[PDB]
């Protein structure tokens, strides 16, 4: 069974760690960081890492009932699966799947059914996955709203996510901070079962990141949101389940008019891609090109300069 | 059908020595072989998995490496809980395949055996049978010839022998061999004799009894 | 506590038909792959049937390709393996397995999780309960500060046989030898326990034998004459 | 090469008509109204229809600049591509990909990025497609917002929908209309290149629905959204782009535990699933099971009960 | 208004290469695929070569893999075809034609939209221009397009003023390998001779432009 | 490969009968089969497609059935401007394939053919060649029998004639005989004869000059 990846270019394709489309790729060194997302995780012979699903729209999206916190506007979630089923802490798991994998305050909205006569609500709200009382792990959260006395317990609420907002008091662009992961169960204890850290082993290698640019909703905030693999390329690879020859799949990014290679690059059967360059850069890339597997690879595999 | 092959099919060495086991595999696996441990009477326990990593609760002392077509279960420092059946497997592709198998045994210093001697119990006598055991506890090397003599006579075709598994702790082995007599026989016969011989024994020992 | 518990089994004649049943614990066993390895008596491991993660699909050896069927039941958290027309080289111990990871349908990863095995048996021939006999500590199987005595377990059939000592409570010291098949085409083993010298007068020794597949229980105590 | 559905659950995958996941699965005589959704159509040979596109993040959002409307707080939103880059109306489709395809009130927000100085903004905001400002062919709509003097002219602006709104004057449930399609040209001229309307033709048969709840914002909506085709069902078939052997696909839903077959359907190769049934039902599923492609059938197949 | 413009016509002898375009209007050439058809001389259609959606991918006829060479460019909406090592076999007219959907590779929809061909003529054998002799006299005039090589020639009276009644025959291949049509025009007796009928023949692989007028007594 | 087999390979039918085509497969291709028209100079036009569906702008009396290997393409009232030839093409498999094509000729009433008779110029003489040529103007049906006679000598093989295809709205044909000659031979003869027999005229008519 042949290994490949989706005939998609980069803007066809959806960020893995934000329902928003991809707009780029990016390259730099990142070793003044620990490149550790816990969505869009996935290795090539189809095995789910850390907090992945494979839903693209589920992606920091918050599910259960609420309860109001006396003299503020906040209400804490207790959280549901999906389903909105009775979420299950024992789970070997980081957090819920599709849970944000970034500090910072996301912004969208809650909206809420009352289940007997069908009516409904809907309110802006504000998540801070760095707060103490982001508590995923637990079955708990937090959100911030523009209601006091609407919102309703024991009913059906949703949040959905739009953007990423900043105290415009501290210094722009300090949040979010897209590689440092939340808390999952707070101040109660450490992360579990994540997915590994990633890093380029093999010199001259720097990650190959999929850019886009999350929607600010406030504030100066940093927008740009990388991830390892597009969520299709995760959705792909689960279906498809192929085996790898090798630990390294070498890819060539091809422009469909000729079939020439503008570059090439190496995927990693642990789920994430690397190229040959030094630096920080915006890789110029023609709008119809995507990515072919043309075969695998040893290991120490020398790419051709970027 | 992936035909995997174990080499060596056995092995003995000392504690502490450094063993090593390859597996062949008919085409290429890539790096989809695991290693498992068979300790007689319980399921296998998963040692390597993915050619060379190491699965949890496993001491380091395993390790794996190769890809392809050619694979190597190393053990750094051999221990006395290591002895057992080792097993390559692939899960490249269906139908998933195993090697054959390879036994490891642990050398060690020579110990005598403790011989002693069962004569039958009085309830078996009723049912018209007489088992007669002599037990060879704890001793090494395995290789050990067990005689029978009936009032001087040697036995042939009227006994088994059964050798227990490499002891996991001290690497000795035990045997029981079992004379079979009808009751008749048995009444007929004064002195029953199980003689011994052993790399730990200077000269065959003899225990015995009189019925 | 991630566990696989097994049960069914048992004997049958050649054409007939078994069930196996392993129960998961501490983990939802539809989403892993799951596995059927068999052993032969004194062979090595062969694999027989495997159903994958939440995708499912089965996967079988030619050998038992149309008479074995491998299912499970997301509800009861259990994985079934049923078997039909039997021969005798299906008569193993048969393992449940389950894979590292999970997946759609059939993965690449090793086995972590086993059961501890459930025996099958096919043969013509009878089912037979066994004799036990006190095999009697004495001078003759003492040892410095320590005497050997045991239980002699003959004329089964078929294999296995479990041996405890005082109801389980005594562990330490069991030596149960591998059986032996006679001339008779019925097994025998012995259990040889070694105990200290001084309990001899004041410490009950009762050797516990169970044979499922005649469903003898046997309670016997082993004394000095 | 052979034909196939992705190996997926209902609950797994996403309504392409909405950016939501899939709920449950419901048929119905649909004889009453006209059933011709422009989102979530595909051939099974991988030709897209309507204004069907490939992500799902996309559907029903919008981007390009606002402009303030004197007296009111609503604001003229000039369409441009995904990319940022100027809409063509000469594009023969029927409106921009992924264009709402019912008539009825989305509520979301309006986000906007200050390219100067990275600022940000972001409002509640409503379109309704059914008023004559919903022009999205000619490259024009309009949104009702909370804002009177914050969004700036000239800069990125973009939409993120949410769900959907109702007036409590009227009769529950009255909102939105999810079979009536918006004049994606507002009364300036008929709607163009659509895909065509589905009806059993088959004596017995009724279409099967991938339904999803929508959230509500306001009032009592009616919160059901039906598809045609799961959004996965899309991007494979786009994909792979399988030769139709004939003109109808059977297909058994199965429960992967024992493979028993819960019903069988047809999957038309214009794009479409119906099975035999007579009456409203919600279908009872067990949670795990899903669409197994089986064979091409002769399309006067008469299929079982389900 | 949709079209496909070629262009890239001439003669070489085998062995030889020759290049193809085909420019396109009203649509985004790279989304559909795209196919050359060729039509060798009183013959039928034959499939050469395809080029994928958006996706690209290519195909080709098993007479032409390794040889042919399809292709496209997004950057000014073109296909092209490069053709190397020429066979007599290879001589046709080559039609490039457009898919009627929009597929990610190749699909399986018939070819909507047609480019109005290319000539490719393979012969070892050089060119020769066309003499034009007059035809003079309810009455009847016409030209005698004689001695070329190869195909085509172009042929339009008064430069197409007057083009009502009038025939082009079909070119014979004369025994001397060389090719001659005659078109001929109805016109009244009494067109008198003031109406001046002048053939303006055609025939570009020599870059030749006759203005011949066809005069009675 | 998939061969398709379109039999008639020719036919002709008047106008307002419904004239059939059929398309045979070499096997299975679906219903992925196409139909297309094709007049004589001209790129082909695209009638049907998916085996049934009319092409925008083609009027209606074209119809399409079949799906597999059988396939049928109709004509339910021939017009004079359905004269042509008619391809099936199959896009179910690489390669794509087509038929060897239908000639669709109309049928109408007899036309006799008006006929001139063309000296060659005064400037083609000087080149020592000579071409007379003789025109068949519009008539039906395309049979017809044109001879050659220089002062009564009947000549062959020094001359060819080509006919234009069936014009789309007379349903004519013309036709164009070109005698051959050395500028000797020409100014060695005086009377320059083209004979026309055809079914529209009673008696073979002839139009002559003199040098």
């Amino acid at each position: 069974k042949p290994f490949t990846v989706p005939i998609l270019t980069v803007e066809e394709m959806t960020n893995s760690r934000f329902p928003i489309p991809l707009e780029k790729l990016f390259t730099g060194p990142s070793g003044a960081f620990v490149v550790q997302p816990q969505n869009g995780r996935c290795t090539t012979d189809g095995v789910l890492l850390g907090t992945t699903q494979l839903s693209p729209v589920n992606i920091c999206t918050f599910r259960g009932d609420v309860t109001h916190i006396a003299g503020t506007h906040n209400y804490t979630m207790n959280l549901a699966s999906q389903n909105w089923n009775n979420y299950d802490p024992t789970e070997e798991i980081p957090a819920p799947l599709g849970t944000p994998d970034f500090v910072g305050r996301i912004q969208g909205m809650l909206t809420q059914t009352t289940r007997g006569d069908g009516s409904t609500r809907g309110h802006k709200a504000t998540v801070s996955t760095g707060d103490v009382h982001f508590t995923p792990k637990l079955g708990s959260i937090q959100f911030n709203t523009d209601t006091n006395n609407d919102f309703e317990t024991g009913q059906n609420t949703k949040f959905t996510p739009v953007g990423v907002v900043q105290d415009g008091n501290g210094a722009h662009q300090n949040e979010p901070q897209q590689w440092v992961l939340p808390s999952y169960s707070g101040r109660t204890g450490h992360n579990v079962h994540l997915a590994p850290a990633v890093a380029p082993t093999f010199p001259g290698e720097q990650l190959l990141f999929f850019r886009s640019t999350m929607p600010g909703c406030s504030g100066y905030p940093n927008m740009n949101l990388d991830c390892l693999l597009p969520q299709e390329w995760v959705q792909h690879f689960y279906q498809e389940a192929a085996p790898a020859q090798s630990d390294v799949a070498l890819l060539r990014f091809v422009n469909p008019d000729t079939g020439r290679v503008l570059f090439e690059c190496k995927l990693h059967k642990s789920g994430y891609v690397t190229v040959a360059h030094t630096g920080q850069h915006d890789l110029v890339i023609p709008p119809n090109g995507y990515f072919r597997f043309d075969s695998w690879v040893n290991q120490f595999y020398t790419l051709a300069p970027m | 059908d992936i035909r995997l092959t174990q080499s060596p099919s056995s092995l003995s060495a000392s504690v502490g020595d450094r063993v090593t086991i390859t597996c062949r595999a008919s085409q290429s696996i890539s790096s989809y072989l695991n290693w498992y441990q068979q300790k007689p009477g319980k399921a296998p326990d998963l040692l390597i998995y993915g050619a060379s990593s190491l699965q949890s609760g496993v001491p380091s002392r395993f390790s794996g490496s190769g890809s392809g077509t050619d694979f190597t279960l190393t053990i750094s420092s051999l221990q006395p809980e290591d002895f057992g059946n080792y097993y390559c497997q692939q899960s490249f592709s269906t139908p998933r395949t195993f090697g054959q198998g390879t036994k490891v045994e642990l050398k060690r210093t020579v110990a005598a055996p403790s011989v002693f001697i069962f004569p039958p119990s009085d309830e078996q006598l009723k049912s018209g049978t007489a088992s007669v055991v002599c037990l060879l506890n704890n001793f090494y090397p395995r290789e050990a010839k067990v005689q029978w003599k009936v009032d001087n006579a040697l036995q042939s075709g009227n006994s088994q022998e059964s050798v227990t598994e490499q002891d996991s702790k001290d690497s000795t082995y035990s045997l029981s061999s079992t004379l079979t007599l009808s009751k008749a026989d048995y009444e007929k016969h004064k002195v029953y004799a199980c003689e011994v011989t052993h790399q730990g024994l200077s000269s065959p020992v003899t225990k015995s009894f009189n019925r | 506590q991630v566990q696989l518990v097994q049960s069914g089994g048992g004997m049958v004649q050649p054409g007939g038909s078994l069930s196996l049943s392993c129960a998961a614990s501490g983990f939802t066993l539809s989403n892993y792959a799951m596995t059927w390895v068999r052993q032969a008596p004194g062979k090595g491991l062969e694999w027989v049937s495997s159903i994958g993660g939440s995708g499912g699909t089965t996967y079988y050896a030619d050998s038992v390709k149309g008479r074995f069927t491998i299912s499970r039941d997301s509800s009861m958290n259990t994985l079934y393996l049923q078997m039909s027309n039997l021969r005798a080289g299906d008569t193993a111990v048969y393992y449940c397995a389950k894979d590292k990871t999970r997946t759609l349908r059939l993965g690449y990863s090793g086995m972590d999780v086993w059961g501890q095995g459930t025996t099958v048996t096919v043969s013509s021939a009878s089912t037979k309960g066994p004799s036990v006999f006190p095999l009697a500590p004495s001078s003759k199987s003492t040892s410095g500060g320590t005497a050997a005595l045991g239980c002699l377990v003959k004329d089964y059939f078929p294999e296995p046989v479990t041996v405890s000592w005082n109801s389980g409570a005594l562990t330490s010291g069991v030596h149960t030898f591998p059986a032996v098949l006679q001339s008779s085409g019925l097994y025998s083993l012995s259990s040889v326990v070694t105990v200290p010298s001084s309990s001899l007068g004041t410490q009950t020794y009762i050797c516990n034998v169970n044979h499922k597949p005649s469903n003898t229980k046997v309670d016997k105590k082993v004394e000095p004459k």
